[PDB]
This record gives structure tokens, C-alpha cells and sequence, in this order.
RNA sequence: AGAUUCCGUUUUCAGUCGGGAAAAACUGAA
């Protein structure tokens, strides 16, 4: 077919990556997956002269059976012209959020198809490197719309929509909504009778958030009020007000007013009885302040719980949560925090694609240097957010 | 015997043309060398006689070889390098001896003259000229332009590289069983063969190169065990390195400063720092390649250090393929850690130290992981697999700390060691305050125009001191506030800041630090009983802590 | 009132500190 011409974002050049040590498994892994696309003529071996560079890594899939190449193409697409001539996945579904359940399916494959421009194809040069550096690396370059990339499903949108369309005003009540190579088809359908409009779905192409909740900050249930468990409540409670301006602290001041012994057991009055019981009642009413802004980022943070349990909250601005949750892997041998961490991370980004319909940006607890080390080993996902190593201060009690 | 491969496509970079520089006229002698010499390179089809129109030039050098009458010519390319395309050099570094497997059979063809025997692409060609001008003195100048990957130009190895394994691939597919490791104009041919049927696979090799230009010199390897394939002696169970000799001559010219570089900086990926990075500042201010350069203490004493380590040897192993990789670290020290990485007892591949205190306030625990994590992607990358480890840390250690910290934290194939120094997290905090315990609220302060503050507290008993302080900041206050209460207080005690600085600093558990105040905190914390660091929110009316912050204020 | 965070290398390594809230340092050695 005749290419869709796509070009880089104003003054901006291609990716120039280095690429991560891989192990001399998942290499040997590449190297065959490689020479066969080389075959089918999906890629094509580049030299030295092509400045540019993406890594690559070896994920492996769904009940783990083998291998997937993984090209972290984060800045080809960060330097992609953006979509929006051909609207890139059209009206985000809004109904997603509220189906009984989504399924989500790797239309990814039809890719393959589709020609990329050629004018372009330097910008997705790749080099799958070698032991000891015994070797000089094999480069290629895409000669298909690539897996991972921004410039493919808005490209291949209208076929996927001449695709869709029959099957779409066959079901009028399904929703589906395609983000990246995924395509998330949702329903209210019973989970039987879901299936099958997936089966349905799912030949067109052979040719559960409903449960999701928030957290409901709430203050503990106390009589051994000591001075620092005032001292506690006393401390949240104000920070809390940051994000609800009507919660008070100052009756629950003036019980600790003095120079007490932290230990020391103080009389719950009618002061603070009122304004505990009052602030309670605004910890769990709305934050008339959210909006989801489609032109900012969403922004994610987790927090280490110990029990294998995590805390996240999900902002585009400070305080204004657009949701926050706990994701509680209980993991009584499976205990590696990466591997939590990651999981963490991965079933954070599906909620939001769901939702906003965006990955959201992590502010990853942990050292990068050990986030460096291992992520790889976890990960499961087509994709990779973006994200951005940080140390939780006391947020870890502020909300747990 | 120039190669027939086809040629890779060099651009300049974009905005610039090619060098126009011109050549300081040489001596008689100098320049009737450089003909002879640039004669037969035209001879050998190396170069080519080329009109005076070509306004592109760089210049050319090399004095008296020391035997009849020649000389040793080397041109100055920085120019045409500085706009040249650069390229993408495609390795993640250079091969470790350690990576290697054990073969039964093994050689090393130096193949050689391989740069003047891959030619250039043509329309580059031009940006090579060169002149001679060295006719005493009614001089006009020869004038030549290379037709092959010139020495010191910026492309030659990449573009050598590209060459050398297009040319064996062929080779490759039909023979699976031999296993060729490049690097430069060595090949490392290895097979685990009858070194009958090996040297005939040599043969046919040597051969294939030679359909190609790529000449191999009898002058190669043939009986000796200890190949030295990329400097590192391949003997059949031991690879290892002759101690670099690194020379002080009279004349310390500008290239041998630089090439000086190249042999330190190539130990390096094994001799443990010697970056002459000071020594690379003369570098910083180029000039003429033939004038001699000196610098101070930095340039002189450098070398020395250099020497010191470039005297010990090293050697280890080969990789077994079949047996466990063991990393072993050990405390040998503050902020100094030491691992060895082994297959057999007593038959290490790598060994090292990893000094290291990835913050200002770590813990032992903190470290031991990092040193695990560096030793990780080390191994991925030479052996290709991550080690199984023993460490001088308590499985319950490491335990009680993950699920103290709130931070995420994960070591791999962890397995314990009583060994000597051994790993502790030597205080903890409480989690909840102590009972009967002198509560002592903390505050200090200081004013930002002439950095003087105050520090002290209050107690629930009737204590209450309070500190004059010079040239501090609040963070600093606030700190010395805490210690205070810690040194005037008993082995039990409950403390209270309105700093999340401080209270961060010490619930991330410090073993040490660069802040001798964050040392001096932690010694009193690892003498006293109990503590329990508790935090109240500043300017609320908070008891005691509106006293405090009274006390403090001036 | 004070206090966070991210970035400057982006194939790696050799040599040190500061700004801003999507925004900003090189050479040499591999």
C-alpha cells in the first residue's frame, strides 16, 4: 500500500539510546525472533551509518509460555509528531469507566501489515548486542508499522474502524476502545454472554472496572487517646485539610495543650468529640475541585505498606487525587518489593488506560539503580510507563 | 590486496564541509620520506595523486624510523573528524577474558594491514587530501587523497568493523562449530576440535580472508598456549594480562599523551581506576600534533598511581557454562566493600572492591544491596546470567529491615555466611512511645541574614535547655536540637520535633554520614535503651511545642 | 514561617555542583 507520510515533532531528531546488557538468554531469545521477521521482511538489517538507536529487551507473556521483543520506544514516540489530524483514538469511551467488564485484546499483530513510510524507518533502528562484546550487534530497521509506536494505530485507525463498524452496529452496546495495540471491549453483558461478543469480535478480527473503589480516609477508632495519639490525628488532620479546606484541628490542639508526657492518657472532650466525629463525615465527601484535564499528565505515586501492600494516588494536580487505591500483593514467598513494585505499576497504568485513558507518570519508591537491575524480570506488559525514581516521606502514615 | 566488500556511505556533518589546513613545511629529509613513502601507498592503490583544485587539506607528519632511510609518517585528521559523521559504534563495551568459554581449540590470526585493505567510499574521499610540500624551499607540494580507511580517521574502526563481519558471516553460516571473536585485527578463532581438523579449518579461514584482500600473516599464533588475544595471555585454563609497562620519555609529545591514554584507559576495563583524567586537560588545549606538551603535579603525579596498580597482574578462569557463578561479598571496611565472583573454591574470575555510600546517610544494609546490584548487571553482562551470592547479613537482618523501610528493596539468590564483619542494623527506633520516659520537645531555629540560631527544649519533667549557635541553618538547628535532647536524657526517652527534615534523617536509619552532627546523633542512638521519635505540626498550638518555639526565638 | 520534587549523562566510562516546575553544562577515553 502507499505509506502515510509521518514526521518528526518541530526540530527534534530520532531516538539516539543506548542499549541495556541483556542477558545472554534473552539475546539468543532476540536473535531468532529477529532473523525470522528478517525473513517475513518485517525488519531489515542497518549499519553503522544510521546514527540512531532504540533498546530493545526480552519480555515473555500472558501464562508464560515463551518470548516477546519489547522495543522501549518511549522517545521515538516522545519525538513523534503527535496524532490528532487522524485523530488518534478517537472520543476516549467515558463508558469504560462504568461496564460491567473490559477485556482488552493485542490487535497489535495487524501492524504488520501496513507499510511505513520510508522516510522514516531510520528513526526505529534497533540493535539486539552481544556477549563479552565479542560481537559487533546486529542493527535493523522497521520496514512495518512497529509494535510499540505512537505513528501505528492512528495510521492503521480507519482499517481497524472499516473492521470494527459491522460487528460495532451489530452489538450498539459494547464499547471498544483501541490504545495502542490493545483493544479494550467493554460490556455489561454477563460474563458468559460477554465472551461470546468477544468471540464475535475476536473472528472479525481472525480475518471488571465496575468493581474499582476509592479510599475513604478515615481516623481510628480510639479511648486509650494518649497525648502523641492526639499528637497523631492532630498532625494528619492538618495535612488532610490540604486536600479538604473544611477539616479543622484546633479543639484537638487544645487537648494537648500543656507539655505532657507523650504517654500521658487525656479525656476525649466534647471539643474534639465534635470535631473528630465532624471531620469524619468530610473525609469521605468529595473533593468538588477534581477534573480530569485531558491536556495534563497524570501523575502516579506508591507507597511502601511492609504487609506486601502498596498505596498509590493518581494526580494530575497536588491534592487533587483523581483517585487513589491499595494494591495489596500478598506475596508470601513471591516477596520481591521489585517484583511487587512492578506489579504495582502495571496494574496502576491498566486502570488508568481504562479510565483516562492515559498511562499514567510513576514516582517509583526505590533506587534506580535497583529499579535498573530487575524490572525486567517482572514485567509482563506490551508497554512501559514513564517513570521517575523518588524517597516516600511520611505519606506512608499520612494514609495507610 | 585492497577488498571488494562494498563501501559504507559517510557524510559529513550537517552544516560543515570538509578540513582546509595548512601543512608547516617539513625538512628536506622529512619530505623526501613522506614521497618515498606516499609513493608506494599510491602504488598499492592505498591513496592517489589528485589535482590541485581539491580545496579540502589536512596535514601530514613522522620523523626518522632509526634504520636507513626511511621514516614513520602519521597524519593529523582531527579536523576532518570534527566534522565527520559520526557513527554508531555498536558495543556495549569491550570483551572481558573472564567471558570467555574453554575451547580445545584455539587461534588468533592477526589479520593485518586491515584498514588500507577496506577501501572508502568515494564520494568522502575528497575530505581525505593531503599535500607534501617539502621541497626545501621553491616548494609547491604533491598531493594525494586516500582511497582506503585511513589510520587516524574517525570512521576507520566502525567502518572496519562493518567490513570484517560482512566478510565472515559467510564463512559463519557454514561453519557453526568454530566460533570467531573480533576485535580490532585480531581474530580469536576458537573450536572445541582435533587440532588436526582445526588447523584445517584455520586454513580454509585464512583462505576466505583472503578472497576478500584480508591478508593474514604467517607471523601469527601457530604452537604458543599463551595467545594474547587482546593483551589477555589465552593459555588453555588461565587467561590472563602482562602488567601494562607504561613509559616517561624526554620528548612527551601531544599523540603520545594521547595514545598514553588508550593504553590506561584500555586496563581500565580491568585495573580498577586510572582515568588520567587531569592529564586529559592538556588535551583540553590542542595544538600541533608534533610539539611536545608537559603539565604540573597533576600531569606528573598521575602517572605514578597509574603505575602502582598497572604493576600487579591479573588472571582468572574461563566460563564454565554448565557450573553455578558464586559472588561473594565482604565488609572489608567503611564505606569499602570486596566480592569475588567464582565457580570453583579457589578459582575466582573477577574479584573487587566496590567503595561506595550512595547517600549522605546509608546503612550497611543499604550498601551490601547496592554492592549486589552492581555485581548483578556485571555478571549479566560478562557471564550472561546473575549470581548466586553469600553475604555477611543474618537472613532475619535483612528481613526485620525491608519490612522497616518504606521504601521497595529486593537481593536476588541471597544465601547467609558467618563471616567476620558482619552486617547489623545497629539501632532501630520504637514504634510506639515509651512509657514513663522524660518526653523531650525539640526545636531550634536561626535567623537567614546572619546564619546564628538557637536550639533546645523543654521536658515534661521540668529540663529546659536552650543553646546559642553560629553560622547554622534551621535544618541545622533543628538537628542539633534532637542531639542535645539525646545527650541531656536518659537510656529511655521520647523526643519530639516540628522538622520532618531531622525526623526523615533518622527514621531512614543512618549508619554513618558526611554530617558529623547526623555521626554524633547516631552514636548517642546506638548507646541509649529505647527511642521513639515522634513529629508534631509547627505553629499549631501544639503543647510543648509552643513553649519550645518560644524558648528558641529571639 | 519553613520545609518537597524533577533535571542537567541520555551507548558507557574518566572529572564536580546548582537551578527550575516540562525548561536549561563539555572534552577525552572505549
Amino acid at each position: 500500500i502507499e505509506t502515510v507520510p509521518v514526521k518528526l515533532k518541530p526540530g527534534m531528531d530520532g531516538p539516539k539510546v543506548k542499549q541495556w546488557p541483556l542477558t545472554e538468554e534473552k539475546i539468543k531469545a532476540l536473535v531468532e525472533i529477529c532473523t525470522e521477521m528478517e525473513k517475513e521482511g518485517k525488519i531489515s538489517k542497518i549499519g553503522p551509518e544510521n546514527p540512531y538507536n532504540t533498546p530493545v529487551f526480552a519480555i515473555k507473556k500472558k501464562d508464560s509460555t515463551k518470548w516477546r521483543k519489547l522495543v522501549d520506544f518511549r522517545e521515538l514516540n516522545k519525538r513523534t509528531q503527535d496524532f490528532w489530524e487522524v485523530q488518534l483514538g478517537i472520543p476516549h469511551p467515558a463508558g469504560l469507566k462504568k461496564k460491567k467488564s473490559v477485556t482488552v485484546l493485542d490487535v497489535g499483530d495487524a501492524y504488520f501489515s501496513v507499510p511505513l513510510d520510508e522516510d522514516f524507518r531510520k528513526y526505529t533502528a534497533f540493535t539486539i548486542p552481544s556477549i563479552n562484546n565479542e560481537t559487533p550487534g546486529i542493527r535493523y530497521q522497521y520496514n512495518v508499522l512497529p509494535q510499540g509506536w505512537k505513528g501505528s494505530p492512528a495510521i492503521f485507525q480507519s482499517s481497524m474502524t472499516k473492521i470494527l463498524e459491522p460487528f460495532k452496529k451489530q452489538n450498539p452496546d459494547i464499547v471498544i476502545y483501541q490504545y495502542m495495540d490493545d483493544l479494550y471491549v467493554g460490556s455489561d453483558l454477563e460474563i458468559g454472554q460477554h465472551r461470546t461478543k468477544i468471540e464475535e469480535l475476536r473472528q472479525h478480527l481472525l480475518r471488571h472496572p465496575d468493581k474499582w473503589t476509592v479510599q475513604p480516609i478515615v481516623l481510628p477508632e480510639k479511648d486509650s487517646w494518649t497525648v502523641n495519639d492526639i499528637q497523631k490525628l492532630v498532625g494528619k488532620l492538618n495535612w488532610a485539610s490540604q486536600i479538604y479546606p473544611g477539616i479543622k484541628v484546633r479543639q484537638l490542639c487544645k487537648l494537648l495543650r500543656g507539655t505532657k508526657a507523650l504517654t500521658e492518657v487525656i479525656p476525649l472532650t466534647e471539643e474534639a468529640e465534635l470535631e473528630l466525629a465532624e471531620n469524619r463525615e468530610i473525609l469521605k465527601e468529595p473533593v468538588h475541585g477534581v477534573y480530569y484535564d485531558p491536556s495534563k499528565d497524570l501523575i502516579a505515586e506508591i507507597q511502601k505498606q511492609g504487609q506486601g501492600q502498596w498505596t498509590y494516588q493518581i494526580y494530575q494536580e497536588p491534592f487533587k487525587n483523581l483517585k487513589t487505591g491499595k494494591y495489596a500483593r500478598m506475596r508470601g514467598a513471591h516477596t520481591n518489593d521489585v517484583k511487587q513494585l512492578t506489579e504495582a505499576v502495571q496494574k496502576i497504568t491498566t486502570e488508568s488506560i481504562v479510565i483516562w485513558g492515559k498511562t499514567p507518570k510513576f514516582k517509583l519508591p526505590i533506587q534506580k539503580e535497583t529499579w535498573e537491575t530487575w524490572w525486567t524480570e517482572y514485567w509482563q506488559a506490551t508497554w512501559i510507563p514513564e517513570w521517575e525514581f523518588v524517597n516516600t516521606p511520611p505519606l506512608v502514615k499520612l494514609w495507610y | 590486496p585492497i577488498s571488494p566488500i562494498e563501501t559504507v556511505p559517510v557524510k559529513l556533518k550537517p552544516g560543515m564541509d570538509g578540513p582546509k589546513v595548512k601543512q608547516w613545511p617539513l625538512t628536506e629529509e622529512k619530505i623526501k620520506a613522506l614521497v618515498e613513502i606516499c609513493t608506494e601507498m599510491e602504488k598499492e592503490g592505498k591513496i592517489s595523486k589528485i589535482g590541485p583544485e581539491n580545496p579540502y587539506n589536512t596535514p601530514v607528519f613522522a620523523i626518522k624510523k632509526k634504520d636507513s632511510t626511511k621514516w614513520r609518517k602519521l597524519v593529523d585528521f582531527r579536523e576532518l573528524n570534527k566534522r565527520t559523521q559520526d557513527f554508531w559504534e555498536v558495543q556495549l563495551g569491550i570483551p572481558h577474558p573472564a567471558g570467555l568459554k574453554k575451547k580445545k581449540s584455539v587461534t588468533v590470526l592477526d589479520v593485518g594491514d586491515a584498514y588500507f585493505s577496506v577501501p572508502l567510499d568515494e564520494d568522502f574521499r575528497k575530505y581525505t587530501a593531503f599535500t607534501i610540500p617539502s621541497i626545501n624551499n621553491e616548494t609547491p607540494g604533491i598531493r594525494y587523497q586516500y582511497n582506503v580507511l585511513p589510520q587516524g580517521w574517525k570512521g576507520s574502526p566502525a567502518i572496519f568493523q562493518s567490513s570484517m563481519t560482512k566478510i565472515l558471516e559467510p564463512f559463519k553460516k557454514q561453519n557453526p562449530d568454530i566460533v570467531i571473536y573480533q576485535y580490532m585485527d585480531d581474530l580469536y578463532v576458537g573450536s572445541d576440535l582435533e587440532i588436526g581438523q582445526h588447523r584445517t579449518k584455520i586454513e580454509e579461514l585464512r583462505q576466505h580472508l583472503l578472497r576478500w584482500g584480508l591478508t593474514t600473516p604467517d607471523k601469527k599464533h601457530q604452537k604458543e598456549p599463551p595467545f594474547l588475544w587482546m593483551g589477555y595471555e589465552l593459555h588453555p585454563d588461565k587467561w590472563t594480562v602482562q602488567p601494562i609497562v607504561l613509559p616517561e620519555k624526554d620528548s612527551w609529545t601531544v599523540n603520545d599523551i594521547q595514545k598514553l591514554v588508550g593504553k590506561l584507559n584500555w586496563a581500565s576495563q580491568i585495573y580498577p581506576g586510572i582515568k588520567v583524567r587531569q592529564l586529559c586537560k592538556l588535551l583540553r588545549g590542542t595544538k600541533a600534533l608534533t610539539e611536545v606538551i608537559p603539565l604540573t603535579e597533576e600531569a606528573e603525579l598521575e602517572l605514578a598511581e597509574n603505575r602502582e596498580i598497572l604493576k600487579e597482574p591479573v588472571h582468572g578462569v574461563y566460563y564454565d557454562p554448565s557450573k553455578d557463578l558464586i559472588a561473594e561479598i565482604q565488609k572489608q571496611g567503611q564505606g569499602q566493600w570486596t566480592y569475588q565472583i567464582y565457580q570453583e573454591p579457589f578459582k575466582n574470575l573477577k574479584t573487587g572492591k566496590y567503595a561506595r555510600m550512595r547517600g549522605a546517610h546509608t546503612n550497611d544494609v543499604k550498601q551490601l544491596t547496592e554492592a549486589v546490584q552492581k555485581i548483578t548487571t556485571e555478571s549479566i553482562v560478562i557471564w550472561g546470567k546473575t549470581p548466586k551470592f553469600k553475604l555477611p547479613i543474618q537472613k532475619e537482618t535483612w528481613e526485620t529491615w525491608w519490612t522497616e523501610y518504606w521504601q521497595a528493596t529486593w537481593i536476588p539468590e541471597w544465601e547467609f555466611v558467618n563471616t567476620p564483619p558482619l552486617v547489623k542494623l545497629w539501632y532501630q527506633l520504637e514504634k510506639e512511645p515509651i512509657v514513663g520516659a522524660e518526653t523531650f520537645y525539640v526545636d531550634g531555629a536561626a535567623n537567614r541574614e546572619t546564619k546564628l540560631g538557637k536550639a533546645g527544649y523543654v521536658t515534661n519533667k521540668g529540663r529546659q535547655k536552650v543553646v546559642p549557635l553560629t553560622n547554622t541553618t534551621n535544618q541545622k538547628t533543628e538537628l542539633q536540637a534532637i542531639y542535645l535532647a539525646l545527650q541531656d536524657s536518659g537510656l529511655e526517652v521520647n523526643i519530639v520535633t516540628d522538622s520532618q527534615y531531622a525526623l526523615g534523617i533518622i527514621q531512614a536509619q543512618p549508619d554513618k554520614s558526611e554530617s558529623e552532627l547526623v555521626n554524633q546523633i547516631i552514636e548517642q542512638l546506638i548507646k541509649k535503651e529505647k527511642v521513639y521519635l515522634a513529629w508534631v505540626p509547627a505553629h499549631k498550638g501544639i503543647g510543648g511545642n509552643e513553649q519550645v518555639d518560644k524558648l528558641v526565638s529571639a
